[PDB]
DNA sequence: GGCTGCGTACGTGCGGGTCGT
DNA sequence: CACGACCCGCACGTACGCAGC
């Protein structure tokens, strides 16, 4: 029966094939209506397109029913919007109950290296460094403001300016926002880098000290200008543990800020409030981070000041002194 | 050779898997076939998809102003590099602040902050980008803290955002006061000097001291853990008062080492 | 039970990608 | 800009699951 073969598959060929064509040519048009320029969203990754698609499809659903449309079309400049994308310094996730990053913002790039248009639509916890992912689990569901920290991949890397996937260095990240519902829910962060002390991009001040500990926040150095803030000579202070300033009231927190430090990379700690060498104490927010080899070295501090100075009452034996 | 075969057939699969799931994904999101009676070819569900799509980069610069005021309770302003007048200011800063725009529009930014502030503030104005922290106004004084970030182009532009009966003490394992709260003189009517640089047990009762003492050894012991200890006190009335401390020893998150003993002191 | 239109799932072969020493 | 090293995505041919004159 080669008679009964001949018609058996031929027909399964050419029929399949063109089921095919039908298929493909019904995807990269899709893709080419697509948000993104047809420079792209021509010559673009099959299972991406979907991706994409249902990103951007789910993005506008959440977004519609914020309501937040019936009066949408008079409300603001639309010049001042060009520039509120800009004024941020970090970028901005919209990712949902199961963890797909429906939304990444183009600022994305300038961070993590990686593009929204490689990422948008993908698992978060393909992209973030496990020991976390049950950090960032937590927060996805059940008030409603969330705070936190997590590591995620970097391709940018300390001078370098790009790089490829498979040298992904972790970088981590203030992540800060919100969980909005529509029937199911979603995150809303926006995810802050912590800058370097080494790397610093961007100006300090007198008003901003620094300072560096042991990996058990016992000093090893800090610069001068402590004194003319909040009446401490640096060398008072050297073999110190950094909880025996800290204010009572917060050094649970700092507990957090610290234990976190260790567990990640670096941390910025809630406006805390430290005991003068005297009368009273200064509010007060530290960026942390640790320095390696490879093996952990260091704890590298800076330190931004907020105010002034109860100015009088006494906490502690060294203030009593 | 023989390596590859199984691991590509799985891989495939897992491609499959995959996939499918992403079409039965945009199934049930395009409103035609969530609707429709049964499931549709794969082909004519995304037909559907292409064909709705159509009927719309990502998100307009109004889209996303909405996606990050619902990201942070914050607004928008830019200000004149150096002279601290303000120029613009979004509307949000009425729900952030209660600053009506005509007030908030005319104003300089340094009469904005907090006064001691001002000279930070005139420090983070003298000619990349910038970013920092300030207090601000609130009108109807209870001022609120504010995060700022921004650059420069002549003025800056920026957005800031906010972050969202009993006393405590510190002692060390002899029990010597470390560190007293403040409202402690409501508590017990004492000046925290008259307590910093002394043991605690000296204010218990006689016949309840040894509780104190051994208490404390407990919770040394306890590593970590809680206990709570009642017992008598001296006021500076000369009159006792009953007290339930809660105490658990603190030690370093690296080190796990000693610092203090962390206690919180109720009246009961 | 024939054998065909109609579709989704399994595995292998071929071309264009990126590392690494 | 080489080269097997590959890894990835892609489609092809095909095999099992369901309609119906």
């Amino acid at each position: 029966k080669r008679s009964s073969s001949e018609l058996r598959k031929e027909k399964s060929r050419d029929a399949a094939r063109c089921r095919r064509s039908k298929e493909t040519e019904v995807f990269y048009e899709l893709a080419h209506e697509l948000p993104l320029p047809h420079s792209v969203s021509s010559h673009l990754d099959k299972a991406s397109i979907m991706r994409l698609a249902i990103s951007f499809l789910r993005t506008h659903k959440l977004l519609s029913s914020v309501c937040s449309e019936n009066e949408s079309e008079a409300e603001a400049d639309q010049q001042m919007d060009n520039l509120y994308l800009k004024a941020l310094e970090g970028f901005i996730a919209v990712v949902t109950q199961d963890g797909d990053m429906i939304f990444l913002s183009e600022n994305i790039s300038k961070f993590m290296g990686l593009t929204q248009v490689e990422l948008t639509g993908h698992s978060i916890f393909d992209f973030t460094h496990p020991c976390d992912h049950e950090e960032i689990r937590e927060n996805l569901t059940l008030s409603t403001e969330r705070d936190f920290f997590m590591r995620m991949k970097c391709t940018v890397t300390n001078r370098g300016r790009t790089v490829n996937l498979k040298s992904a260095t972790w970088k981590v990240l203030h992540c800060t926002g919100q969980v909005r519902v529509y029937n199911l829910s979603c995150l809303i962060i926006m995810c802050e880098p912590i800058q370097h002390p080494s790397h610093m991009d961007i100006p300090l001040d007198s008003k901003t000290f620094l300072s560096r500990h042991s990996m058990d926040m016992k000093f090893t150095y800090c610069d001068d200008r402590i004194l003319e803030l909040i009446g401490y000579h640096p060398e008072e202070l050297l073999g110190r543990s950094a909880y025996e300033f800290y204010h009572a009231l917060d050094s649970e927190n700092m507990t957090k800020s610290h234990q976190n430090l260790c567990t990640k990379g670096q941390v910025v700690s809630g406006q805390y409030r430290m005991l003068a060498k005297h009368g009273g104490y200064v509010w007060l927010e530290t960026q942390g981070t640790v320095i390696y080899n490879l093996q952990p070295q260091c704890i590298m501090c800076v330190n931004y000041v907020l105010s002034e100075i109860k100015n009088d009452v006494v906490f502690s034996m060294d203030q009593t002194e | 050779e023989r390596l590859a075969r199984e691991n590509h057939s799985e891989i495939e699969r897992r491609r499959r898997n995959k996939m499918t799931a992403y079409i039965t994904e945009l199934s049930d999101m395009v409103p035609t076939c969530s609707a429709l009676a049964r499931k549709p070819d794969k082909l004519t569900i995304l037909r559907m998809a292409v064909s709705h799509m159509k009927s719309l980069s990502f998100l307009t610069d109004q889209e996303l102003k909405h996606l990050i005021l619902e990201a942070a309770d914050g607004f928008l302003f830019i200000v004149s590099c150096e002279t601290g007048r303000v120029v613009y200011v979004s509307d949000s800063v009425t729900p952030v602040l209660n600053q009506p725009q005509s007030e908030w529009f005319g104003s300089t930014l340094y009469d904005q902050v907090h006064p001691d502030d001002v000279d930070k503030l005139r420090e983070q104005l003298s000619t990349s980008r910038r970013s920092f922290i300030c207090r601000m106004r609130c009108g109807t004084p209870h001022f609120v803290v504010v995060h700022c970030t921004g650059y420069i182009k002549f003025c800056l532009v920026a957005i800031g955002r906010l972050q969202v009966t009993e006393f405590i003490s510190r002692h060390n394992i002899e029990g010597i006061f470390t560190f007293v709260d403040h409202r402690c003189v409501a508590t017990v009517g004492y000046q925290p000097q008259e307590l910093l640089g002394k043991n605690i047990v000296e204010f218990c009762h006689p016949e309840d001291q040894q509780l104190l003492r051994d208490s404390f050894q407990q919770v040394v012991k306890l590593k970590g853990q809680v206990l709570s200890v009642m017992f008598r006190f001296r006021s500076k009335t000369r009159e006792w008062l009953w007290m339930r401390t809660s105490s658990f020893t603190f030690q370093n998150p690296y080190s796990d080492e000693i610092e203090y003993i962390i206690c919180t002191n109720t009246n009961v």
